[PDB]
RNA sequence: AGACCAGGC
DNA sequence: GTCAAGTACTTACGCCTGGTCATTACTAGTACTGCC
């Protein structure tokens, strides 16, 4: 839903890497091969995480119970 | 389950420190049995096992 | 260059703000309607909607007086208008009551049904038109009388629904329940059927018989079967309550016009007078009936008999004569395909339908297979809704004279002419129809009088889960034949035929007792569900070759008959014939013609040895099955269906393609299998029986259902907490927003035995992968 | 053989062991006087003539050429006038008068020889409205004879008849038997395999057949003529080759229960509720359906 | 891989006493209602084909 | 223990038991599998004590 | 019994009955100009630069292996140029059957399959 | 369950001996003449002819399988596992399958070699009424691969009119897994009542 | 080959009926021929009478917006021809004996028996018991 | 045996499976019995 | 107005009556109630051969091999 | 306790 | 007395889990209200 903390397979901090991602693809024009090397994701169980996090939590926050739409 | 009729119920949660683990100092996180396969004839997630891991790379 | 893509890019700024224009991925879209599309014919359209037109089918019924040899006053009350609204709640001045509103509070998002009545009274002194609220009646979601209906994903999501949210389903008590499709025999063809229980009937009947299933302008059905009888007559067979009825058909012949007794052999024998096989079996008809019925010798004396007969169960005044009773057998039975004024139509449907008959029996024609899917048609869901509604609406115009007959026979204050009277006696019918509707969809059983014209009589309501989103959008997708078919133990009605390519899937189907009964379609095929038009396509049939079919002296396989939407339009050779097969397909796709549709399917049969009945079979009317498929000359998209793909030769890819025998190609080879069966990846690796169990168990996935979950009531719910998009994925997972739900997890999987705990079928997981998240799901 | 006990079998067979003195020419020609001979087998095409205006009939019959039906069926130009004489005419009266009773609700010359008018004048003597009768005593090719009704009447159909009792017409049938068949010699010994059961009409062919040596497929029609024990041993015999198509092996201590159980009482008791409707225990009985 | 809905936590039931079945005294068909498996008639002769006649009773 | 369908005599067998300690299942050997006809795809079987 | 508008015509114009002189029943579509027509084959032809196919249609009014099966029955004007009467010159009592029936007819040429254009490698 | 070049280059030769099978069939089935051309209108004439009867159409598919079949049996036994990149015991596919732990060795001639004929209820794939078997391949066509015999290793891949082919065949499996049970568990519901 | 055409018929001077194979007449039978002045979709009526018999047809309104019948007269020693616009018409017989024949209006539970099933009849043969 | 969906009478409260012999004689509910799922395990 | 076994009336295309079940010289429509004489009604002919399938046979099936 | 529907092996 | 043609009758794998639905018309009565 939110980005993983701690990727499932080795253990290395994973989910400070989300945001940083986004800025690597957007405004530096890079592809997703060398935007998760840049981030030291070299092991390709860390590298299945930022490349296919889905990021479903900001479909559910335009749900919001406590404001007036 | 498996996207090529490959399932099976968990059996143990088999401890990370008893686990295989590689030269790239990965571990997986799914075992799944070879025996599995002749049987069944699933060489599509054979398939995928190549074209998962070339992708992530 | 990538290969394929994920777009993430993409897909996260679609999460932050949904598009204020139309949906994305439209081709989600495109695949429930089929049930948003019928819904709609209900409502809009030409002649004011489907159910507009099955008022004007069920008439005016009477009811007279016992005040004087007149009988009293007529009473011709009848329903003229019915509409339905979009649901409003009621708190003075209405509000718009949007669906999530629905959902929490576990009622059922309803919409208000209007019957206007006709209160006549003596043939047309006064009417008393009074519109009364006949109870709520559930729409369907993002119907034309749902209120999400032209809204963007930016405004489904501020009215709490969700972004790509596609309707298509009833919420009946909270509960978000769906109607299935079912398969049924085509309509407006007579398909030569051998059956052993053909013979059943009684004395001398055969196993030979034909059978058309005409259907009237609103999407109601009816039969009308020929037996041959081995006495050497044939026999006609209806059925207007739950109970059948069985009339020789020369009685028929003769009510439908006014015949010569040699049109009722010019008619059946052609130019083939030296048959010496099709005459002597016509010696037994003609005079078997001048034999058993010395009398009746013109039009109007045939059928003042039929209508004696029948009076008592069609629930006959006592106001209608004998002679226009009659009639009223023959508009509401005998091919009502063509309706009142096609008395002629009906007529040489009649002698077709002999011939095809006196051709099986002589060994000349093969009996065409019912349960292949050329000869199959589709019940929408929309179409059932419909024709429930109008033996609904019949039985309480029904319920409103049974309310004053006991008026006449126990009381006495009777004035048809007083304004209070009505509002006396419509205080004392029951009006709820909209309660019995509810009751339907809420139980999927079928209570109706006069029981329709297909077998089974529950089981046509399926709970829609919402438990994955390959699970939700299956069950828009899913055909079923019926329940007389499971509780059965044959084999037969189970196979995979070839007639299915590129409309059936061939591997979504369920492993068990459903399994070969209920299957899903392919995904590029799409259902009519509109009447397309016929009007200029005999003007430019005519002017290619046809001679028609009022000038001709022609029947049998040794010429082709010419038939648009079921009525005979001409007669024309074989050789002829073909030709024109190809020019009008080459003229419907080549859109210039402003007559022939896209979406018309040209059903061409070459003569054969022993084969099926030759002929050119034109059809354009609703729920027919159609796909796409691309036409070799001018390259561009052409429309076929079922019927029609049985005789041409559309090759699979554009390098299989051979010198002057193939017509078409497909798009693409992918369009055969189902929604879910082209997201399972190199699925041409795999053997049959495990891509089938992925199209099982891949809908049965802790995944995720929505992401309006704060704003559901639903009883049981299951949620995965962190999904992701696959590496590995066809190139349809991305284009039907399926990274709108997420469903497993890119895993590491180790093919080694290492453990000893995983042999049979068993799996293991590292444990510290699901200490740190790994297929969590609440 | 468990479920029914079907007397009625679904394909009844019977296994003749051929002697080893002789010879194989000697047996595919002998299985062509076993197996039967319709009179449909013979019958190229049947030309009906009727006329009307005292409706008359004109039943002219082709059949194929001497040296084809003769050479295939060893059917002789002699017994096929028999069977049309004394097998088909009969028959044919039997479904001319069954319907007229419920419908209420080229050739050479004449004299060749008085033998001719003879045996016509017998088929009008013995028959019931037959006026004419001739067949072609030199070749075969064609039997031809009239058949009159009156004005009474009206239209039979008389090809839909003629064919069905030319169906039923048989030339040279064992009864009970339908056709023999000479397969290749499985596991040695030589094997005449028959598809009909008839025990007492096989007894006559002692120098072709050896007669102690015929097994069989019906359990029942064994049970018939062999007495118990050979039921008992056919029951075992049929339900091993079932197993033995599949490779499954069972044991014969199971298969002996099974088939004493069936013939417990003498007779072929099945099981079901009639087989068990002979037992001690009421609740038993009670217990089934 | 794909989680199906099959979790262990909708099954292991188990009864030792509880609810019974009123013009029977037969234990009650249910998960939920907090009852019994059944031994029906082709467990009962597979427990007289091993001559045990103390499990059967 | 016991599995159905209960074709054969062997498919309802007798057990001694180990009392395992973390979860809420049972915990059958292979060798028992071939003699109730058992694969572990979410396989239940009955327990009668 | 005369309906709306069915005038009744009062004078009709010449019949000339008399290897002999045939009757030809042609069809043609509404869309044809017979109003200026010089040429008719036995195949196809042209009118108004456009192809119109042509053919026999002998053996549906009739057939082709049989005498006297005739059933579209001629009207010919009465010898008072103001009714209608049954075509007559044989001193037969039976109508003057059709020799030769000609449908012109239209078509379109299908082009070919481009087999270089559409078996892409 | 790869295999070698000259692997491949022995399976694609014996393939291709399976191109005029499926007319020789035909035309012994039909007692036409051998070397008869496919589009014989005497072979297109018989062949309707026999699609049309139940009879007649079980002993085309009969030794049309006697023949596809001898083919698949000259691969088989050439291609494995003297055609094998990595052989006994180190090929893991096949040790288990010779030694019986899982497989047999028609799963690794389907995995190896050649997935074989698609075999229906005794038959081949069954016919529409027009003559033709799907909508891709001509009205009567005498080949092989038209009637189900399918030439794709799942190693490489099955076509998809091969692979429509063998949907046929495994709901065919999974028709008599379910419904007719209920045909076998009678017979034992009958036998041991009386036996109890 | 070829056929030339000498003129063709503007007006409405023949027509064409369709009866059935055999259908005759007295020589004295002549016909009617209705016209109303629409476009060239013309709609006409036949109308015929002896003693015993009426002779009426109609034309095919809807068949007749496309098609075009013309009558030719052929020379075979000349290659000329005339055209007539010719129409064809439907027709019928009506008789005069079984013309007016009828029954009364209305002819004042087991009379759907004639029409019945096979198990219909067996039951209300229970119902007089 | 009775003319008149229908109320089941006290013959069919014993006939057929759903019915008292084979629904509840032959076959019983137990106490004392369990049903889970079964994972495999070596070591035992 | 003669095909096959039966006859029809030149006049109205009614099936006429049976010209033996009725009496001498005069056959009338039951519908014009027009009169035709026995005579030029002689004799009604047909000839009717089997369907060529309605005796299978092994001698039958030698026809098109040979 | 049933009727139906959806399943699991 | 013997043999039929047609009927009437019974069967149809085992176990397990979830959900939903469930009498309708009417008829006479007591009470509400519009009325003079
Ligand atoms: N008596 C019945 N047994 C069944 C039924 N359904 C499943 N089963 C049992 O469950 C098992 C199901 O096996 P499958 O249908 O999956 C065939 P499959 O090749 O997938 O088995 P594996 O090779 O073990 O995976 C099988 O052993 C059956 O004995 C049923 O309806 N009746
Ligand atoms: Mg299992
Ligand atoms: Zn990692
Ligand atoms: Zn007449």
């Amino acid at each position: 839903m939110i980005v993983p903390v701690r990727c499932f397979s080795c253990g290395k901090v994973v989910g400070d890497k989300w945001e940083s991602y986004l800025n690597l693809l957007q405004e530096d024009e890079l592809d997703e091969g060398t935007a998760l090397s840049r981030l030291g994701l070299k092991r390709y169980c860390c590298r299945r995480m930022i490349l296919t996090h889905v990021d479903l939590i900001e479909k559910f926050l335009r749900y919001n119970p406590l404001e007036k739409r | 389950s498996s996207r090529h009729g490959q399932k099976g119920v968990c059996s143990r949660k088999w401890p990370t420190i008893d686990m295989p683990f590689s030269e790239t100092g990965i571990q997986p996180d799914i075992i799944i049995n070879p025996h599995a396969f002749p049987s069944r004839m699933t060489i599509g997630m054979f398939v995928e096992s190549l074209a998962g891991k070339a992708g992530a790379l | 260059a990538r290969t394929a893509d994920f777009r993430t890019l993409e897909r996260e700024s679609r999460f932050i703000n949904p598009p204020k224009d139309k949906s994305a991925f439209p081709l989600l879209q495109e695949a429930v309607q089929p049930h948003i599309g019928s819904f709609n014919a209900l409502t809009e359209g030409p002649d004011g909607g489907l159910l507009n037109l099955g008022v004007k089918d069920i008439g005016e019924k009477v009811i007279f007086d016992g005040k004087p040899g007149y009988l009293g006053n007529k009473l011709s009350v009848s329903v003229e208008q019915v509409s339905i609204a979009k649901p409003m709640s009621n708190d003075a001045v209405e509000r718009k009551v949007y669906p999530s509103e629905s959902r929490q509070r576990l009622t059922s998002y309803r919409g208000k049904l209007l019957l206007k009545l006709k209160w006549s009274v003596n043939n047309g002194e006064e009417n008393l038109f009074e519109v009364r609220d006949c109870g709520g009646l559930p729409v369907m979601l993002q119907s034309n009388r749902c209120h999400l209906n032209k809204m963007s994903p930016y405004e489904l999501v501020q009215h709490k629904e969700e972004s790509d949210e596609i309707g298509g389903y009833f919420i009946v008590n909270g509960i978000e329940k769906l109607i299935r499709m079912l398969i049924v025999q085509r309509r407006n063809h007579p398909m030569a059927i051998i059956r052993p229980s053909f013979a059943n009937r009684g004395a001398s009947y055969s196993h030979y018989g034909i059978q058309i299933r005409s259907v009237r302008p609103d999407q109601t059905s009816q039969t009308n079967v020929l037996h041959y009888l081995n006495d050497g007559q044939v026999t006609f067979r209806f059925s207007w309550r739950k109970n059948e009825y069985l009339v020789p058909v020369v009685m028929i012949l003769k009510a439908l016009c006014h015949t010569s007794d040699r049109e009722i052999f010019d008619g059946i024998i052609g130019n083939d007078v030296k048959d010496s096989f099709l005459t002597d079996r016509l010696e037994l008809l003609l005079r078997g009936f001048k034999k058993r019925y010395p009398h009746l010798q013109n039009r109007t004396q045939v059928l003042q008999y039929l209508g004696d007969k029948f009076r008592v169960v069609f629930q006959a005044s006592p106001d209608q004569s004998d002679l226009e009773v009659g009639q009223e057998v023959l508009d509401r039975i005998v091919l009502v395909h063509l309706g009142k004024d096609g008395s002629q139509d009906k007529f040489r449907m009649l002698l077709f339908m002999i011939r095809k008959l006196y051709s099986l029996v002589a060994g000349e024609c093969s009996p065409d297979n019912p349960d292949a899917t050329q000869h199959q048609e589709v019940l929408l869901g929309g179409f059932l809704y419909g024709m429930i509604l109008k033996e609904k609406i019949d039985e309480y115009l029904q319920n409103i004279i049974a309310q004053v007959r006991m008026d006449i026979n126990r009381g006495m204050a009777i004035n048809f002419k007083d304004k209070r009277y009505m509002s006396r006696v419509l205080m004392r019918v029951n009006e709820n129809i909209g309660s019995k509707m509810q009751y339907f969809l809420s139980t999927g059983n079928l209570v109706s009088q006069s029981g329709l014209d297909l077998q089974q009589v529950s089981g046509y309501t399926v709970v829609a889960e919402k438990i994955n989103f390959y699970r939700f959008i299956s069950h828009f997708r899913m055909v079923h034949r019926g329940s007389f078919f499971a509780q059965l133990k044959t084999t037969t009605v189970r196979k995979l035929l070839p007639e299915s390519w590129g409309f059936l899937c061939p591997v979504h189907t369920p492993d068990g007792s459903p399994c070969g009964l209920l299957n899903h379609f392919a995904h590029k095929c799409r259902i009519s569900t509109q009447q397309s038009d016929v009007s200029r396509i005999p003007s430019i049939l005519y002017s290619l070759g046809v001679a028609p079919a009022s000038h001709t002296f022609a029947a049998g396989p040794s010429l082709c008959c010419v038939q648009i939407d079921g009525k005979i339009i001409g007669w024309v050779s074989h050789e002829q014939g073909k030709i024109i097969a190809d020019t009008l397909r080459y003229w419907k796709v080549e859109g210039k013609t402003p007559g022939l549709p896209i979406d018309l399917e040209i059903g061409y049969v070459p003569p054969s040895t022993r084969g099926q009945y030759p002929g050119l079979y034109l059809f354009g009317g609703h729920s027919r099955m159609l796909r796409p498929v691309r036409y070799l000359p001018l390259d561009k998209e052409d429309i076929v269906g079922p019927f029609e793909q049985v005789y041409m030769n559309i090759a699979v890819t554009p390098q299989e393609i051979q010198n002057n025998v193939h017509t078409h190609v497909e798009f693409t080879p992918t369009n055969i299998l189902s929604i879910l069966a082209n997201l399972t990846p190199f699925s041409d690796f795999n053997q049959s029986p495990r891509n089938m169990y992925q199209c099982q168990m891949g809908k049965q996935t802790m995944g995720t259902p929505g992401v309006a979950l704060c704003h559901r009531s639903d009883n049981k719910l299951y949620r995965l907490q962190t999904g992701q998009t696959p590496i590995v994925k066809a190139n349809l997972y991305d284009d039907y927003g399926m990274d709108n739900f997420p469903n497993g997890f890119n895993a590491v999987v180790a093919v080694i035995s290492y453990t000893g705990y995983d042999m049979d079928d068993a799996m293991i997981i590292n444990k510290s992968a699901d200490e740190r998240g790994f297929g969590y799901g609440t | 053989i468990v479920m029914t006990a079907s007397a009625a079998i679904k394909t009844p067979q019977m296994t003749l062991p051929i002697w080893n003195d002789v010879s194989d020419e000697q047996a595919d020609t002998f299985c062509k006087s076993i197996s039967k001979v319709l009179l449909s087998e013979v019958i190229d095409k049947v030309i009906v003539t009727e006329t009307t205006g005292a409706r008359s009939y004109v039943i002219h019959m082709r059949f194929f050429d001497n040296n084809e039906y003769s050479e295939e069926y060893d059917v002789s130009k002699e017994e096929l006038q028999n069977v049309i004489s004394n097998q088909f005419i009969h028959l044919l009266e039997a479904a001319i008068v069954k319907e007229i009773k419920k419908q209420k609700r080229v050739e050479a010359n004449n004299n060749m020889n008085k033998v001719q008018r003879d045996r016509q004048s017998a088929i009008i003597s013995h028959h019931r409205f037959i006026t004419k009768y001739n067949f072609d005593d030199e070749s075969g090719k064609w039997c031809e004879f009239k058949l009159e009704l009156a004005a009474d009447t009206e239209k039979l159909l008389m090809v839909n008849i003629v064919e069905e009792i030319c169906r039923k017409s048989i030339i040279r049938q064992i009864p009970h038997i339908d056709r023999c068949v000479h397969p290749e010699p499985e596991n040695g010994k030589r094997v005449l395999v028959t598809e009909g059961v008839n025990f007492q009409a096989m007894w006559d062919q002692e120098a072709f057949i050896d007669v102690d040596g015929i097994t069989s497929n019906d359990v029942a029609a064994v049970l018939k003529t062999y007495g118990v024990e050979a039921a008992r041993n056919t029951i075992v015999n049929e339900i091993n080759n079932v197993f033995s198509r599949y490779a499954i092996s069972v044991s014969f201590r199971h298969l002996d229960l099974i088939a004493d159980m069936m013939t417990r009482q003498g007779t072929y008791l099945a099981f079901n509720r009639q087989g068990m409707e002979t037992s001690t225990s009421s609740f038993m009985k009670m217990s089934y359906e | 891989y794909q989680r199906l809905r099959h979790m262990v936590n909708d099954k292991f039931q188990v009864r030792s006493t509880g609810p019974v079945n009123s013009l029977t005294m037969q234990p009650v068909k249910g998960r939920k209602r907090h009852g019994g498996i059944r031994v029906g008639e082709m467990e009962r002769d597979a427990l007289i084909g091993h001559g045990t006649s103390f499990l059967l009773q | 223990m016991n599995r159905q369908p209960t074709l054969h005599k062997a498919s309802m067998m007798g057990h001694k038991v180990r009392v395992l300690p973390n979860e809420k299942t049972l915990r059958l050997h292979y060798a028992n599998t071939g003699a109730y006809n058992a694969d572990f795809d979410g396989d239940e079987m009955n327990m009668h004590f | 019994s005369i309906p709306d508008g069915f005038k009744k015509c009062k004078h009709l114009k010449n019949f000339p009955l008399n290897k002999q002189q045939q009757v030809w029943l042609i069809k043609f579509p509404s869309n044809v100009d017979i109003s200026k027509l010089k040429s008719l084959p036995v195949t196809t032809m042209t009118i108004d630069k456009h192809d119109y196919k042509i053919m026999d249609d002998t053996d549906i009014e009739s057939s082709l292996t049989q005498d006297n099966l005739s059933n579209m029955t001629l009207l010919v004007p009465s010898e008072s140029k103001e009714s209608l009467k049954i075509a007559s010159t044989a001193k037969d009592n039976a109508p003057l059957q059709f020799d030769k029936v000609f449908s012109v007819s239209e078509t379109a040429k299908i082009p070919a399959i481009d087999y270089s254009k559409v078996r892409v490698p | 369950l790869r295999l070698t070049a000259e692997g491949n280059k022995w399976r694609t030769d014996i393939l291709k001996t399976s191109v005029d099978t499926g007319r020789e069939a035909a035309a012994e089935v039909t007692n036409l003449d051998k070397d008869t051309p496919a589009d014989d209108p005497e072979l297109l004439k018989r062949l309707q002819e026999i699609l049309r009867d139940n009879n007649k159409s079980g002993i085309l598919d009969a030794v049309t399988s006697s023949k596809v079949n001898a083919i698949t049996s000259q691969v088989v036994s050439k291609c494995v596992p003297d055609g094998t990149m990595k052989k006994f015991p180190c090929n893991s596919m096949q040790a288990m399958a010779l030694s019986g732990a899982k497989g047999s060795n028609v799963n690794v001639s389907q995995i190896m070699c050649l997935l074989g004929q698609q075999a229906l209820e005794g038959r081949r794939v069954p016919v529409m009424v027009s003559g033709k078997t799907l909508p891709s391949f001509k009205p009567y066509e005498t080949d092989a691969m038209a009637g189900g015999y399918v030439k794709g290793r799942f190693y490489s891949g099955i076509k998809p009119q091969e692979y429509y082919f063998h949907c046929m065949a495994g709901r065919e499996g999974l028709i008599d897994t379910a419904v007719k049970t209920s045909r076998s568990g009678y017979l034992q519901r009958c036998l041991t009542k009386q036996l109890e | 080959s070829e056929i030339e055409i000498e003129s063709v018929q503007d007006q409405p001077s023949v027509a064409v009926g369709s009866f059935f194979k055999g259908f005759r007449a007295p020589s004295d039978t002549t016909f009617d021929l209705y016209k109303k002045k629409k476009s060239e979709k013309d709609e006409f009526v036949l109308h015929g009478e002896n003693e015993r018999l009426e002779y009426e047809g109609y034309t095919d309104s809807s068949s007749q917006a496309s098609n075009q019948y013309v009558v030719g007269l052929f020379n075979p020693e000349k290659k000329s021809i005339q055209l007539y616009k010719a129409p064809v018409l439907v027709s019928k017989v009506v008789s005069k004996s079984s013309k007016n024949l009828r029954g009364p209006k209305i002819k004042s539970l087991r009379n759907a028996l004639g029409e019945a099933f096979g198990t219909k009849k067996a039951k209300k043969a229970i119902a007089d018991l | 045996k009775a003319q008149g969906v229908p109320i089941p009478g006290v013959k069919q409260a014993l006939e057929k499976k759903e019915g008292l012999f084979r629904k509840h004689m032959m076959g019983k509910r137990v106490n004392y019995a369990a049903r889970s799922v079964i994972s495999p395990d070596p070591n035992i | 107005s003669v095909v096959g076994s039966l006859i029809f009336c030149l006049d109205c295309g009614d099936l006429l009556e049976n010209p033996n079940a009725v009496l001498g010289s005069n056959v009338e429509c039951s519908q014009c109630k027009a009169i035709y004489p026995k005579s030029q009604f002689s004799n009604l002919k047909v000839v009717t051969t089997t369907a060529d399938d309605a005796f299978p046979s092994s001698l039958r099936a030698k026809k098109s091999v040979v």
